[PDB]
This record gives structure tokens, C-alpha cells and sequence, in this order.
């Protein structure tokens, strides 16, 4: 029974990662447009220099 | 170039020092350092980068000029991460346990040591050399007070 | 041979107390200042107990119920939650360390 | 299963909660080297394979942050190889510590 | 003993699951760091040049 509970505290645990993981969706995937619109306006001004 | 003159003589007449290279040039794995002696504090990421990212081989198959050199100087200059030592006192803050402004050297030796882009025991020890005490404690502000003055 | 010296080794006795028990503990006042850089706009910028500081800590990290225990003057974990932490200590350090 | 899987595999080092276990290869390994021992400078235990050099290097660890003294104690019938886990360690701690 | 079992076979299928359709998530995230890895590619040359 111990051992279902290490599982599932695992299991339970993973919650946490794929709780954040939904949070990252509009936080990670949303701040990389910006470091990708950053990097492409860098590359256009170190063209441009 | 947008760099005047007066320090442009200065920084020849430093790089000129080094002469232990065959004639007026400069080696792949020798240019950190003339980097940082003249000032700056560029890191190891950052030199790889402006030096276009060299092979593993080619740090020590092929020397530079001084007209390649000017340009990396400039641009570490302009482009750079670094920081005021305002956030790097407040970041050693972490490992102090009774929060008396002193932290054991061991720790801080481990911390760039390993933490970090790693250091060789005989740069992290003369770093920490000096500031012993009796409890062997180096307080990190004013480590990182003689670091900023350096 | 083997099975009879784990019998008396205690191995597997000394195996079940780490995974159902909580090996781990730190004191309050060494579990803020070694973990205060996770969540550092958490606790009020100002005096608070050491008891329900570390509570405050704990709230914020999004940690399980079933993974600390808190005392009267250290706070307990399981097997395998300060490694977790020494790890997300180091990375969100590690731009200021480079 | 694990402990014949692993002596088998060529791993006599095997850790249990808070204390390793280890295994009589009988036969000179390549385990020891002093190339090992500096791979094994300054890595948490949870960042390399068993091994008593990783032992070693967590409690000089944790004596020099908590201060606090320690004792690399080896239990075993006779034969078991604890002459040579001490042998190893003082040997670690001398390229380490030193 | 059998209801945390049953119970973690939802939450297993439902990790796994989740995680399946997250996959495609940091797949995303993976992409548009590539697409802006294209752009420090071309500043990182723009600069050389
Ligand atoms: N970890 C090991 N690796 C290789 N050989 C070992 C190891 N441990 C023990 N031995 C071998 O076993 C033999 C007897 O060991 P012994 O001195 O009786 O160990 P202990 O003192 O722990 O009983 C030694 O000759 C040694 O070569």
C-alpha cells in the first residue's frame, strides 16, 4: 500500500510539472514571440548596421 | 570605428606587450585574455561567440591580427550582459546562513568551482586568498567590493 | 549467503524508513535564507516568524501536502524533495553566478 | 534481482535511502583512477553512479556546510571489502581535501 | 488498495494523455525557438560581416 503511495505520490507530483506546464503554454510560448521578434528585429538592425 | 584615438593608442600599446607570438598577432586561446586585461568582463559564452563560434582544434592552429581584434573590443564594449556589482552583492546573499554578511570560503569555492561556467582550483584560490580569517569566513561585500575595483 | 546478511543488515528495513519516513529536515531559519531566491516576492518585506515564514515558502513552491512535515523548530521532507530544490536553486542563480 | 543485476553488470556500488551498499567484486575494476576521482570532485550524490568516492565527496560536503563532524563507517562480515572502501576513501579524501 | 489503483489508472491515462497533447505543446515552443534561432544566425553572420 506504501508503495501505491509512492506511485502516486509521483504521479501526484508530475501534477505540479504538467500544472506549470499549463501555465508556461501562455508564459513560455508567449515570451518566445518576443525573444523571436527580438531576434528578428536584432538580426535586422546588425544587417542593417 | 566609433572609438577615439587617444584610448585606440593605449589599447595597441597594451596588446603590443604580450610580443611572445611570433610577430604582431595574437592566438585563439590568448585573446580572452588581452580581452579582459584591457578591460571589459566578457565571458566565456560571449568570447566564443564573437570569435564565431571556433572549433575545438582551431584554439590552437591559428593566430589573429589586431584589425580582427579592435571590432571583438568593440563590440564587448557596446554589446554586453553584464552587471552593476549592486546585483552580484545581493546574490551571495543566498548562502549566507546567519545572514551576518560572511560566508564560508568553502562554499564560494565550490559555488564557482562547479555553479557556474567552472574554475580551475588554481584561479579559485587566489581569488579567495587574502581574505582569510579566524573563522574562515570571507565576507562576500567586500569581495565583491576589491573584484569591482580590480 | 546474500539474502541472509540483508536479513540482519537491516537493508531492507533501513530502505523502508527513508521512502515511508522523512529523511530530510532543515531548521526554519536555514530553510529561508537556502531557499528564499525561489520565492522571493512571498514573504512580507519585513519582520515574521520563523514558523509561518517557512509556511508562506512552502504555499508559494506549489508543493503537496504529502511531501513536508512541520515541527516545533525544523520542517521535515520526504526522500527526494531537497534534491529537487538544490537544482532550482542553482538554475535561477546561475545567471548571476556567470 | 537488482543487487545480482548489477554485481553481474560490473556495479558493486548500489545505494539504499542514506547508506551505499557494495559488493566483493573479487577482481581488480577500473573504478579507481584518478581520472574518476576528479570526475567525482564536487557532484551531489544524486549526479553520478553509485560509488564510494561519491560517498566521500557528500560527506565533506556536508561537514563543511553544517559544520558538522562525520564518521564513513563500514559494516560487513569478514572479507566483505571494507578494508578497501576505507582504503579508498582516505585515498579521496587525501586528493581532495588536500 | 484496488481504488488507488483504479484511481491512478485514471490519473496515469490522463498524465499520459495530457502529456501526449503537451508534447505538442514544447514542440511549439521548440519551433519558434528554432525560427528565432534563424534570426540569430543571421545577426550573429550580420555582425561578422
Ligand atoms: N572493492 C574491491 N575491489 C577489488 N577487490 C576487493 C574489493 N574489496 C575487497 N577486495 C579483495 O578482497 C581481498 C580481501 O579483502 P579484505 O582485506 O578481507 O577486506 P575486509 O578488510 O573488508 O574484510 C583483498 O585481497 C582484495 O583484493
Amino acid at each position: 500500500l506504501d508503495d501505491l503511495l509512492v506511485d502516486l505520490d509521483h504521479q501526484r507530483q508530475s501534477a505540479c510539472n504538467l500544472e506549470k506546464k499549463q501555465k508556461k503554454f501562455d508564459q513560455l510560448l508567449a515570451e518566445e514571440k518576443t525573444i523571436s521578434a527580438k531576434y528578428a528585429e536584432e538580426r535586422d538592425r546588425a544587417e542593417a548596421e | 570605428c566609433d572609438f577615439s584615438e587617444e584610448q585606440t593608442a593605449e589599447f595597441k600599446e597594451a596588446f603590443q606587450l604580450f610580443d611572445r607570438t611570433g610577430d604582431g598577432k595574437i592566438l585563439y586561446s590568448q585573446c580572452g585574455d588581452v580581452m579582459r586585461a584591457l578591460g571589459q568582463n566578457p565571458t566565456n559564452a560571449e568570447v566564443m561567440k564573437v570569435l564565431g563560434n571556433p572549433k575545438s582544434d582551431e584554439m590552437n592552429l591559428k593566430t589573429l591580427k589586431f584589425e580582427q581584434f579592435l571590432p571583438m573590443m568593440q563590440t564587448i564594449a557596446k554589446n554586453k550582459d553584464q552587471g552593476c556589482f549592486e546585483d552580484y552583492v545581493e546574490g551571495l546573499r543566498v548562502f549566507d546562513k546567519e545572514g551576518n554578511g560572511t560566508v564560508m570560503g568553502a562554499e564560494i569555492r565550490h559555488v564557482l568551482v562547479t555553479l557556474g561556467e567552472k574554475m580551475t582550483e588554481e584561479e579559485v584560490e587566489q581569488l579567495v586568498a587574502g581574505h582569510e580569517d579566524s573563522n574562515g569566513c570571507i565576507n562576500y561585500e567586500e569581495l565583491v567590493r576589491m573584484v569591482l575595483s580590480g | 549467503l546474500v539474502l541472509d546478511q540483508l536479513r540482519c543488515n537491516g537493508v531492507l528495513e533501513g530502505i523502508r524508513i527513508c521512502r515511508q519516513g522523512f529523511p530530510n529536515r532543515v531548521v526554519f531559519q536555514e530553510f529561508r535564507q537556502r531557499y528564499e531566491i525561489l520565492t522571493p516576492n512571498s514573504i512580507p518585506k519585513g519582520f515574521m516568524d520563523g514558523k509561518q515564514a517557512c509556511v508562506l515558502m512552502i504555499k508559494a513552491l506549489e508543493l503537496d501536502s504529502n511531501l513536508y512535515r512541520i515541527g516545533q523548530s525544523k520542517v521535515f521532507f520526504r526522500a527526494g524533495v531537497l534534491a529537487h530544490l538544490e537544482e532550482e536553486r542553482d538554475l535561477k542563480i546561475t545567471d548571476v553566478i556567470i | 534481482h537488482n543487487l545480482k543485476e548489477r554485481y553481474y553488470s560490473g556495479l558493486i556500488y548500489t545505494y539504499s535511502g542514506l547508506f551505499c551498499v557494495v559488493i566483493n567484486p573479487y577482481k581488480n575494476l577500473p573504478i579507481y583512477s584518478e581520472e574518476i576521482v576528479e570526475m567525482y570532485k564536487g557532484k551531489k550524490r544524486h549526479e553520478m553512479p553509485p560509488h564510494i568516492y561519491a560517498i566521500t565527496d557528500t560527506a565533506y560536503r556536508s561537514m563543511m556546510q553544517d559544520r558538522e563532524d562525520q564518521s564513513i563507517l563500514c559494516t560487513g562480515e569478514s572479507g566483505a571489502g571494507k578494508t578497501e572502501n576505507t582504503k579508498k576513501v582516505i585515498q579521496y579524501l587525501a586528493y581532495v581535501a588536500s
